[PDB]
């Protein structure tokens, strides 16, 4: 019925689609090997989703790989789970951006979107009620930011009329990967602001505070952040892929989240991430759960949210659970710490719940709260960019390349008046 | 006599499923749809040893609906009924109401033209929607609308889902609650406000479920319907049919929003400790604790009220205990209606569903009155809808469907009529 | 492919069920196999089994105008039911030829 | 060299739906029975189900559910149903289901 | 009471293999041909002792699909000499069709079914099955009816052709066959019924929801509303109207003879397990464009006479009282010249089961011929795709080189715009 | 019943035609002895098609080779299915013409040519009606263009009632073999306006590009690129030998699919294809095949069809397949694409279906498109002939030999006016 194609840029975008796969095939229940094997048919009838049917069972993912360097495909062919996507899909440059997002948008983009372009049309005229895109790429790197946002545009051009996710990880000071960082993560959002029809932000400090406090991890590897972030992704599409009481799909999460055209950045949380030594004694509850996510420690974004207010919100519930305790919990975070919040819209918190937890679980919960703290990281974005352009840095290999100043400036005031009526609604 | 009735949208259909369950229970027909006259008004009578029902579910989203087909009721619905879409309106009234309404309504009413041909006796349909989805609320006003052009002077039920005061799940319920009234008002001839916080109450207080699911609130809901339908079903000793609904509840045209309450609703163990007559019950039926929507009908004037009887009830004691009400200065009644009750008493008490958090009693009643507590509802409605419209939020959603500010501003200004008519009438 | 000719799905299949392999699904137009109802109700628009024909009604037989209905003849009895009804009526007639009839 | 051998098979529409009706029937009807509408549709499906079809009481639960577990052949089986999976639509029809059995 | 039934084209002859299946499976014949322990008599003659042949010549220019049937199970039914198979396909050409193939054929054809009617002894009529769109069908068949009506005139052919639909086809010059086959379709046959395969492919997704249907299904469905038109003369009913009373009944005026049908329950089993089975539903269910064969939109057209075949246990108060609502509802219009618009007819006996069909053994079964302005609509849909090819002079060569002129084309496209004026007309 | 008998035309005619035959004896399964090894009995009902049984059993092709250089006889004598042909039929020369069309169309056709058509002529009377002739040979050679092309002259004029079919390669400047090319594909062309029914147009560059893309073969030799146009041509003539539920001849396929008598030049395409990758990840639907079969990568000409329009267009089916799917899927296309079909022609798609595929696999197809592409080439060969005649390049090779200027002017003539004609119809 209605269809989620997916799409996966650079080397970041594709290690996480490669975990998100995995959770998903080991959510539905197919082997490595693309057959079914796992118990409840309540896992087949909504496979088309994400699947399509090839011989005797073969279920390949409706997803396509997209970078512009071989060591990336390699590590995806690598792990397990890897043999069941369709080498068709993995369509691939061979020089390589190298964090310049004027040849992620001018130069490999001419000789590589027309391949892609053509690989999702046919991906998308495959299946029938195509519900949206689902895009996982970063803003500070080359092939995925600007060949991903040049993506975006063209394909939003084309189908102007399907939904679309981007999970987009920002950087930070503190972790601080490449240097030109703001001059990539600025003109990347000057467009998602006019293509994308929301972003979930995401970063890497945010999960490497949760793996210090919360989980008590020895060494984060890149897995286990893209482990979280998966279960993330998992848990925003658990309502099209399994019955629940009150089922909230992606245009409807879209529409309740979303109250003005150019205000859809979002903050996520995921619940409950608990330690293993600390998992036995605890109960399992809603209001277990409810603590948890309204911590301010939990968000996935370096945005302290209690610095600001959230405008709108949303709680995915996934378990069987009293719609009750789960209404009065909601009002009763909303009542008491009323100054977090909005004035002028009552009842600022959609819910949903599924009658399936993720595998291992009793009951999960996925947080997504458009709040107004994501201005904070604008400008600790735009003040950078600024600083750089104040001086002309790195600014050569730039316009060397076909790009040229005006676009800087409107990138500049983009970001300016987007922060701008963010600080007016708070 | 028969009556058909439909289900808009993801919140009507649950409700089907917790009232067809006790339809069939009711007259001992199992999930398979063959028994081992009364059931003549809610099922057709197929083939050899086969009932069929008399309903349409019609939902955007197949996740609901599939579920139906393929759950423990595969054999008693026959799937050309159960109508789905392909896509969700997601909350999106406009998105119900023009985009996929389009394509879904046509279908669904030569669909049911052909079961009203069958029926023969036709009394009328009744409609179950929540107002606060997109679905229900769109083409569920739509699918009104074009029900009206086709019959027209047939009656019609609704029993709705509004949004409660301050527990909510969505967050422009207000929008389409509005957007579904402006249709509502003229096109339904009867329609019965139900809200979730007060059915929360009471399964918390006197049902003492300190964890209920939605599942216990649509078997009561359930409860309520068929109590209010077991006239027709089955002979009493002084029985009313749908048409007196609009007779004895419906003094104006533009004043038809009726109250609703259920009593007693006893577990099984208080059934043991309390006992059960016509005259606690008949007191119970009247407090703001055991009522339907939470309001206050103590701030308002009750219209005209209706009760109906099940199971051992003579008509001496209903006339007593109506008479110690009538003469209670507690509630009080409007000075223009000097003989505000309609009564109705039928001989089968009501049923038991196993699994089912309520005991097997002697008695119920169903109570249906109209008042102006209802007058309130709505100005609490329309005081959140304007605090949002003032600030213009959400509205890009729905002109980038295709919709304009006209229908905004004359549904805001159509609740603010109502509101002054309310407040002409409690006079 | 499997979904070439038939159907194929639960809902709308061709396969009959397996407790009839033969039957014609619909409606008889006489209703000739249903529980007779208790009480006929005063409206009824629909007849149960043997109605006698116009031949029939048009000239009735003699135990008519005593609420004798005509089914109450063709109606299956026993043996000792008959005995008992001839005992009764002055039929007078040998156990021999009681049994050559019976 | 050329390919070892490939033997030919395929029928032609005449003969093989308006010659051999009654076996074309029964063969099609018998891949797909047990499972439900929405699940049918997938062939990984259909070969599970044969598998399956290759307890009387447990039977009949089975076809009185719809839904439960028709592709089944870690989580361990409780003696009515399975931990992690339990949908509010079968908690509510959990006795209905168990009377059908009883019944049958 | 006989009557024959001629072939003409690879579509014709596969309804027939459709047909002929359903007829002995009807009367208890085993494809060998004879009767396992009188009403068969109107199409199977009964040769000696022991075996029963159809009335039929199926005929065809390729020898592909003709021996494909000769090779069957029904080697034994037909024997091999009627069954009439050429050497070269006339290959989507009326012109090749109708003048080079046609001249060393249908002497052969004419001469086989004079025998076929010297064995027949009351002969009803013809009836014969084609598809306008094709090569052959279109102009052999043109030519057999041609000379079918110098033969005998007199006698009643019911052509039950299939047209092509508007937006699916599966030719190119379709419209070229089509504007060729009807202007002799116009004055030679009697009764001539429309079937297009858009519509039949709606209703086997719509009802039957056989989401990748074959053509056999469309084939069994036209053999099983064949029988039920036939069922009147195979069958003692309670009110019998024989091939005559549609020349009588339905054509009332000499050029206007284009049939819509329509069957009801077109019902799966469960499907008929599930729905309450009676008269005024399918009365009701024979009446919308969902169940009709042709892709054609009534409500625009107002209907002139309407004949409905009952078939099972049908009983005449409930017919005539749904007959009355059906003429009381203003949902549809019948003309203002005729009061009396419509012709019922009721057969004791229930259509019959096909293994490997898709339709279960239904207690009663409507079939609907009706008279409309639809068919003037679909005529000119037709003649603005002709002339949009014929402009550019598109494919006129291939004719023209066979033998053909300018001038047919164009008496023929004049012809159709004749009959559009005329039913123009007869709508007012 | 109806007859087609078979000529191969120099080097590339032959080993094309020996594929051919391996490919049509596989299908009908004779061994490469000659006798008969099949099991189904759909096999022997239609091999009078293509051979004539001579003494208790042997079968034997209905073909005659034609070339000048014993090489390529011992080519085709040396593999398999090579010693089934006929001795008789081997007809020969001894010379050699020398990729120069005068020698190929003068000087050895006069002592060659008689004999070839009297063993044409012995094999022509000996069936009972013929459907049509079918000739395989280049267009850049000499013994395959120049004595290809008097043979279909004389032919033309004996039987001027039958059908003809000639699958003529056409050289490409990126993959060109000779200097003359130019000079020998405009004059045989030049003859094929007006002698040839209709032709189906090949090249080598096209088949590269898909051994390239679709098939990621690493060594695509001869052998390769010969054994698909034998499945093409066995797709071609698959409703002639095997039964369908619509069946469409050699020639109401030439009746669809030429609008006018100079218009008789199509292109070609073949599904479905497939790596051995690839194999195992794709469906075997209706739609699965009509997005290979319209993809401009599957074509086998050097000509993208979206640079012009199409006119009319085939679609050959293999397989107990859906009718209504069929239509629904070539009415969609139709549809979808709307700018490139011709606007004065409804229903620009003739679609057929065969229910036999081919062995081993479950659904195949033929694609044959007459659009207005091919002018592209034309223009192509023109220009470069054009280019060498401006100061007449090897030129007296042909004028030394009896041939003068006013052939060549008169070949520029017919290839500027059926250029003319094809832009005329754009
Ligand atoms: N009382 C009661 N209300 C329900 C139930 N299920 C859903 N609802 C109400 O339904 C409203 C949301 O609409 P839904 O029923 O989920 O779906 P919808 O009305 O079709 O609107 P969409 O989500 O756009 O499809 C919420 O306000 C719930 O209060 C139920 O089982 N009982
Ligand atoms: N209803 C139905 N129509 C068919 C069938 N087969 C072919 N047709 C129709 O026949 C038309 C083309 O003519 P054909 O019957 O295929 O062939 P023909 O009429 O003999 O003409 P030639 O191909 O020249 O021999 C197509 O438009 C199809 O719609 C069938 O099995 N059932
Ligand atoms: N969570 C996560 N983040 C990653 C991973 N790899 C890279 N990143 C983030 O992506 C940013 C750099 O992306 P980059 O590899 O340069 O993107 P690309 O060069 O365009 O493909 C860094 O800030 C990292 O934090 C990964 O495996 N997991
Ligand atoms: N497809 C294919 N083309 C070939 C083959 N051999 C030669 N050719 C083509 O033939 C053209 C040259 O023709 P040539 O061999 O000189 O023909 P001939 O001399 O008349 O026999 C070149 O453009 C090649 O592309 C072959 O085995 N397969
Ligand atoms: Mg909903
Ligand atoms: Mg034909």
């Amino acid at each position: 019925m209605r269809e989620i194609v997916h799409i996966q840029g650079g080397q970041c975008g594709n290690q996480i689609g490669a975990k998100f796969w995995e959770v998903v095939s080991d959510e539905h229940g197919i082997d490595p090997t693309g057959t079914y094997h796992g118990d409840s048919d309540l896992q087949l009838e909504r496979i088309n989703v994400y699947f399509n049917e090839a011989t005797g069972g073969r279920y390949v993912p409706r997803a396509i790989l997209m970078d512009l360097e071989p060591g990336t495909m390699d590590s995806v062919r690598s792990g397990p789970y890897g043999q069941i996507f369709r080498p068709d899909n993995f369509v691939f440059g061979q020089t390589g951006a190298g964090n310049n997002w004027a040849k992620g948008h001018y130069t490999e983009g001419a000789e590589l979107i027309d391949s892609v372009l053509d690989v999702v049309r046919k991906e998308a005229e495959s299946c029938d009620c195509l519900q949206g895109f689902q895009v996982c790429h970063s803003l500070g790197g080359g092939t995925g930011s600007g060949m991903g946002t040049l993506l975006i545009s063209k394909i939003r051009e084309e189908y102007p009329d399907r939904m679309m996710l981007t999970f987009s990880v920002v950087p930070s000071p503190k972790v601080s990967d490449t240097v030109v960082e703001p001059y990539n993560a600025t003109l990347s959002v000057h467009q998602l602001v006019e293509n994308a029809d929301e972003c979930m932000v995401l970063d890497n400090e945010a999960l490497y505070d949760i793996c210090f406090r919360t989980l008590k991890l020895t060494t984060p590897t890149f897995g286990d952040l893209n482990h979280l972030i998966s279960a993330v992704m998992s848990g925003i599409t658990c309502c099209l892929r399994f019955p629940g009481q009150l089922n909230a799909d992606l245009r409807k999460l879209a529409v309740n989240l979303i109250p003005f055209p150019r205000l859809h950045f979002f903050m996520v949380g995921f619940t409950p991430l608990t330690s293993r030594g600390s998992q036995q004694y605890r109960a399992l509850t809603v209001p277990e759960l409810t603590q948890q996510m309204w911590d301010a420690k939990n968000m996935m974004c370096a945005a302290d949210p209690r610095h600001g207010r959230y405008l709108t919100a949303s709680a995915l519930f996934r378990g069987r659970m009293s719609t009750k305790e789960v209404d009065e919990q909601m009002l009763n975070v909303q009542n008491k710490n009323s100054s977090y919040f909005v004035e002028w819209i009552p009842n600022n918190v959609k819910s949903s719940v599924c009658d399936i937890p993720p595998k291992g679980l009793k009951m999960s919960a996925t947080f997504i709260g458009n709040s107004t703290a994501i201005q904070e990281m604008f400008k600790r974005v735009s003040e950078q960019f600024t600083a750089m352009f104040r001086r002309k840095a790195f600014l050569h290999w730039y316009t060397g390349e076909g790009m040229d100043e005006m676009e800087f400036t409107e990138a500049e005031s983009n970001m300016n008046d987007l922060v701008s009526e963010y600080q007016q609604y708070q | 006599r028969e009556v058909i009735s439909i289900h808009i949208g993801q919140a009507g259909i649950q409700v089907g499923n917790a009232c067809w369950e006790l339809y069939c229970l009711e007259h001992g027909i199992q999930p398979d749809g063959q028994m081992p006259d009364a059931f003549n008004t809610f099922f057709s009578e197929t083939g050899a040893g086969k009932h069929v029902p008399r309903c349409i579910f019609l939902d955007l989203e197949p996740t609901v609906v599939d579920e139906v087909r393929t759950g423990t009721y595969r054999q008693l619905f026959h799937p050309e009924q159960l109508i789905s879409g392909k896509e969700d309106a997601a909350n999106n009234f406009a998105r119900g109401h023009y985009t996929i309404g389009k394509e879904i309504v046509d279908l669904a009413l030569d669909r049911i033209r052909k079961l009203a041909d069958n029926c023969t006796g036709l009394q009328g349909f009744l409609v179950f929607n929540a107002v606060g989805g997109g679905t229900g609320s769109g083409l569920g006003s739509l699918l009104l609308e074009r029900l009206s052009v086709d019959y027209g002077k047939k009656s019609k039920l609704g029993f709705t889902v509004y949004p409660s005061p301050q527990v909510s799940t969505a967050v422009v319920e207000p929008y389409n609650s509005v957007l579904s009234t402006h249709s509502l008002l003229e096109h339904t001839d009867v329609a019965v406000m139900l809200d979730n916080e007060a059915i929360y109450d009471i399964c918390r207080r006197s049902l003492d479920i300190e964890r209920p699911t939605y599942t216990n609130l649509n078997r009561l809901i359930a409860q309520v319907i068929s109590s209010l339908t077991a006239s027709l079903r089955f002979d009493g000793a002084l029985n009313v049919d749908i048409t007196e609904f609009q007779t004895n509840l419906v003094p104006y045209p533009r004043i038809h929003f009726m109250l609703s309450s259920y009593a007693p609703i006893i577990s099984a163990e208080k059934a043991y400790h309390e006992q059960l007559s016509v005259a606690e019950i008949t007191n119970a039926a009247f407090e703001p604790a055991s009522m339907m929507v939470k309001c206050d009908p103590r701030h308002g004037k009750y219209m005209a009220c209706c009760l109906m009887y099940r199971g051992d009830v003579v008509p001496k004691d209903v006339n007593a205990s109506v008479a110690t009400i009538k003469t209670k200065r507690t509630i009080q009644f409007v000075d223009w209606c000097p003989t505000g009750f309609k009564c109705g008493i039928n001989y089968q008490p009501p049923t038991v569903v196993p699994g089912g958090d309520l005991a097997k009693v002697q008695r119920a009643v169903c109570m249906i009155s109209n008042s102006t507590a209802i007058g309130e509802i709505f100005s609490r409605l329309d005081h959140k809808f304007d605090l949002m419209y003032a600030k213009r939020a959400f509205v890009h959603w729905y002109v980038g469907e295709g919709m304009e500010e006209g229908e905004f501003s004359e549904a805001r200004e159509d609740l603010a009529a109502l509101e002054k008519d309310f407040e002409e009438v409690g006079a | 492919d499997a979904d070439l000719g038939k159907s194929l799905r639960e809902g709308y299949r061709n396969q009959p069920k397996p407790g009839d392999e033969g039957r014609a699904f619909g409606v008889p137009t006489i209703r000739t196999d249903v529980r007779l109802p208790r009480l006929r109700s005063v409206a009824n628009a629909c007849n149960y089994g043997n109605e006698p024909d116009a031949g029939q009604v048009l000239r009735p037989p003699r135990a008519a105008d005593l609420g004798i209905s005509d089914e109450a003849f063709v109606a299956l009895r026993p043996k000792s039911e008959l005995r008992q009804l001839v005992d009764e009526a002055g039929l007078a007639l040998s156990d021999a030829d009681f049994e050559a009839a019976w | 060299v050329l390919p070892p051998h490939t033997a030919f098979t395929a029928t032609t529409t005449y003969r093989a739906e308006t010659l051999n009706a009654e076996p074309n029937t029964a063969a099609i009807l018998d891949r797909s029975q047990g499972l439900a509408s929405t699940l049918v549709g997938y062939e990984a499906a259909r070969q599970a189900g044969e598998v399956r079809r290759s307890d009387p009481r447990a039977r009949a639960e089975d076809t009185a559910r719809g839904i439960g577990t028709q592709t089944v052949l870690t989580v361990p089986t409780k003696y009515g149903e399975l931990p992690g999976y339990q949908t509010t639509y079968g908690a509510a029809t959990d006795k209905m289901a168990r009377m059908q059995a009883d019944n049958e």
